[PDB]
């Protein structure tokens, strides 16, 4: 009778970006037709609805790039990038 | 549309709008009681505009 599961409903973790596929091309209009796909709509059945709209992405960075790996790792990559030796070798050294 | 075409689709027109139904009672007298109890019992309480 009074079943929890339709009581207790609550968006899940990540939702505003769960089903969008990883690509670089157009990431929200892509996100955008995997959620409506995801929710049963047919595109016969929306119609016009489904030209221009758009959704977030996790392809989409913050700040508005295109990223294909999470950003702490293109952090450690730059980082990586720029190390010079700390000891070196070199006959005139005292 | 010949007559009696005319007079078929007037007749099944004229059925619809005869036979009774509660759907309209239900809508303005009883529904908006459930609705309004419904309301306080989800974890999301409903949002309007």
């Amino acid at each position: 009778t009074a079943s929890p599961a339709d009581t207790n409903v609550v968006p899940a973790k990540d939702a505003p970006t769960t089903n969008s596929p990883p690509s670089t091309t157009s990431p929200n209009q892509a996100a955008a037709d995997a959620n409506q796909q995801q929710a049963g709509i047919v595109s016969s059945q929306s119609g016009p609805n489904a030209v221009g709209d758009s959704a977030p992405s996790t392809s989409v960075n913050n700040d508005g790039d295109i990223i294909t790996r999470p950003t702490s790792d293109s952090i450690a990559a730059v980082a990586n990038a720029t190390k010079p030796a700390a000891v070196v070798s070199d006959p005139q050294s005292m | 549309v010949n007559d009696l075409t005319r007079r078929t689709m007037t007749g099944v027109m004229t059925a619809m709008r005869q036979v009774k139904t509660m759907t309209p009672f239900y809508i303005q007298h009883m529904c908006p009681t459930e609705l309004s109890v419904l309301a306080s019992v989800t974890v999301t309480p409903p949002f309007q505009v």
